């Protein structure tokens, strides 16, 4: 009867795996996730060999597949997007950025301070560049401070190039660098584990952080104005609704009839 | 807070107030350890993550903070006491208790308008129900065969 | 279930969110509003993640989007918009002006005492500038009176510069400067709590109210006779009507789905 | 058994707390219940404590939920609603004004007395204010009292502003304050009991009747030409009542294992 | 270390139907032995009656 | 302290069908149960009439 | 680990903690030999197909 | 030992210990379920119920 419950088992957990993506399906930086399944043969020293039925089905791993997902346009310079491979930078407390989580979603803002964080209040990290200077002069990530007064100058409009640098004109006319956004990536994305709200800290099984700049070697660029959504597909997880169901029918089935060959024995 | 003086610990949320405006619990009314009381000049009661109650007053601009929420955990959770009315109490084999912020030293964090269903399967439930069933049929066969023997040995022997 | 029943409510809230954008397509200085969600996983010790489906959709927040909106003409000089950042500043009593609400839309006349205020008979604050003098010479906002009578001679036109002032010529031709409307700016927007009638207020969140001109520092610029429209796009709001109606069936779908489980184990 | 039967009863509860919530989907002011349940855990001297099956599932409370309800605009100007926190003080005899109840429905009428009455003719309670005053002169609840003549003139039209007062202009063109209606408040809103036609009473558990007028302190607004309609969501009501049959159903499988039980020994 | 009072509640009776029942089973067997052998020294005074 | 009077309407019964057909499922189990006593007595008077 | 001190085989794989961290029997409570105590900063637990803890 | 609510650590109350015969069946059985000690029982061997 066992053998029926992993199916059954298994099956749920496509199930719930499935809900799971549909709920999510306008998050913003949501990867879909797919349920893994693996074969069960245990056998002992005294076991026959000839004849070998399974043990059931097993959970191998419930996956977190990481293609990209689709753009939204909302014209917003404080909307960010990562197009290519990377995550973004951020830290909950503002003085230790070395704690701090990877994410996706790029919808920021500024707080009463002018720190460019998340929904969460949770500060965005960057590399620190001289006004003057050009690439990053020290790699260490800091969290990203766009003033209202440089000199002085009232900040007018922040944006951001292909290069992450986040760039601020004020009343006088001074285009000043205040910095660039810095992006994260791990060898094994899969091996990342999944905190709340779409993000991700890393793990020994993800591999190191690698900190990087957009649009240089294997990290992708930064586009301000755009919002990634779930990564999902509606059709294909309604489909999946649908083969989950008639498994877990199937296999509640063959517990139906393991449970009446032991009644039928109970009545002799 | 229970009524003999002691503290028990619940994973149920639903807490409302009395008529002192003190937080209690939405059934028998135990008060939370530390009080909360809500002053009667509130409009919007917000809790932060981190725990911290706080209420909004009129002509006042920034949340006026009313006091600070403690949340215990356990090494052994498994060990605790079911004493009904969605409470627990510490045991010898749960655990000292060890109280902190929420949000800090591996503790959970505080989340407002938001309740914990049970982690009950039902599907579980009945499958494992019907199982447990059967066996317990199999162990009447073997009392029914026994008092057959007695009952044959009775009019033989 | 619960994972199902958090996507409804997920979609339920968006498309209420999208409704009262609808609703108000026609109201001065509504700024429409985005929601956003978050996904949800918790793991205890003595639960396997390898084996584990997530915990649904979180909504994080219900932002404020404050771009700006376009203008309608009336050409009436006590209809004024705030051309840039800045909100008009609104008292509900003419004593005491230090507890006032943010505003953008600037239907404006005079009542019994000649005081410019709003629909809702809530008095417009501004700065006291003297007859003779330039600049604002005392900072505290107050509400502004345009007396009929001044010198003597009564009032004929009213007209407002791009600085806010407001100017009065009566019948003995002379031009005098009743003051400038004040102009409030937040280094948070999206942290204003919102009251009624398309008013804001200043919280802990937003920062603290910066009092100053228009077309100065980074405020913008008041212009009379124009009025803001809402800041939405009909074609955008109809699209994501649909949007949230299929994220709404599939959901229910897989709340579906899972009913038939549970009812396909109580025949065994 | 019991313990099943705990689950039916249980269950059933829910189902009538959701019924009721839906019978009452259009009374004015009328506030949705959620059904609250417990465990039930009992041992004692001579009982075994390692192995501990509970005793059943306890109805613990019904709630009385108090959310801001929608809002239905009559262009009535005596249909009254309070937006945001406060009561309307109602009282059945109009000699005695301390014998009185809590209501949020504001369809008022005035009767043959001129006296402002809902739709039980029972009076509205509102403070004393002389015309000629301002604030609210003596703090006692009275009924409100419309005249027809005042002088002389008579009533033609009548308002309310958003501080409650009720103003009346006859036909000698008299503008005359005739009071404010009183808004009541409890710390403890939950803790109300409940009388017939959308009306509670203090308790104990809510708190003594905190006595005040509209916009002041702690009170919401009042409104004239709305009403609230009740505060309850048809798809949680609808959701809420699948999933309640659904444990109903699951409970009674188990009351329906524990008879076999018992007629599988009866049969030995 | 006194109980307390619960509302709207009663404690049912703690009998297990379960274990009655077979402890019947087992005490109508062990009265029927018994029988067994009050008729079976019975029969022996019979037949030492009849005999000797 | 007595009740209002309602004209045009009534009263339906209290009456719980939950609560009766649960309560004749537990009602109909104890009186079978009892029937064995009397039932396993009958056997054993039958028994001790045959032996002894 | 007995509580004699001999050390018992067994099967039976249902583990759980005690107040102390060690992995215990769900019965008894006897600890598994060699002793494995999950510290506090543990926020998940794998056990290897070589053992490894 | 007992449990005692508002203490953790339930508190110990006392020790049970068991005595063991070489030759139990050399007891003298004197009814009510009780034995007595005898010349060929063996002397008594009284000790914690678990060890030796």
């Amino acid at each position: 009867s066992y053998v029926s419950l992993s199916g059954l088992s298994a099956a749920q957990l496509d199930l719930n795996t499935t809900s799971n993506n549909i709920a999510n399906a306008n998050t913003y930086g949501f990867k879909e996730s797919r349920a893994e399944f693996a074969d069960v043969y245990s056998n002992s020293l005294f076991t026959n060999a000839k004849t070998t039925p399974g043990g059931g089905a097993q959970a191998s791993q419930v996956a977190q597949q990481f293609h990209e997902g689709s753009s939204i346009y909302t014209n917003n310079p404080m909307d960010l997007r990562v197009s290519g491979t990377g995550f973004f930078a951020v830290a909950k407390e503002r003085l230790t950025p070395q704690q701090n989580e990877l994410t996706r979603n790029g919808a920021f803002h500024l707080n009463k301070e002018n720190y460019m964080v998340t929904a969460n209040d949770e500060f965005l990290l960057g590399y620190q560049v001289d006004p003057s200077s050009g690439e990053v002069s020290s790699y260490e990530p800091q969290p990203i401070n766009i003033p209202a007064e440089f000199g002085t100058g009232f900040l007018t409009k922040v944006d951001f190039d292909e290069n992450g640098s986040v760039m601020g004109t004020y009343s006088n006319g001074e285009n000043v660098t205040l910095g660039r956004v810095a992006l994260v990536r791990v060898p094994n994305e899969q091996g990342l584990d999944k905190k709340g709200g779409t993000q991700w800290d890393s793990t020994q099984f993800s591999g190191d952080k690698i900190w990087g700049e957009s649009n240089k070697g294997s990290f992708g660029t930064i586009n301000n104005g755009m919002l990634e959504q779930s990564n999902i597909d509606m059709t294909q997880e309604l489909v999946d609704l649908i083969s989950a169901q008639r498994n877990f029918q199937a296999n509640s089935r063959s517990l139906e009839v393991h449970n009446q060959l032991q009644q039928n024995i109970l009545q002799i | 807070t229970l009524p003999d003086g002691n503290i028990g610990y619940t994973r149920n949320g639903q807490f409302t107030l009395n008529g002192e405006g003190t937080l209690v619990t939405s059934g028998s009314g135990y008060p939370v350890e530390p009080e909360i009381v809500i002053p009667e000049d509130a409009i919007s009661i917000t809790v932060g993550t981190d725990g911290e109650v706080s209420v909004r007053v009129r002509g006042q601009q920034d949340n006026q903070v009313v006091g600070q929420l403690t949340i215990t955990d356990f090494v052994n959770p498994g060990g605790l006491e079911p004493i009904g009315q969605n409470l627990y109490l510490p045991t010898g084999a749960s655990g000292d208790p060890q109280e902190g912020v929420p949000g800090l030293d591996g503790l959970g964090e505080i989340r407002q308008s938001m309740l914990e269903a049970s982690n009950v399967n039902v599907t579980e439930e009945l499958v494992n129900m019907i199982e447990a069933q059967r066996v317990y049929e199999m162990n009447s066969k073997v009392i029914s065969s026994v008092d057959k023997m007695m009952s044959f040995v009775n009019q033989q022997l």
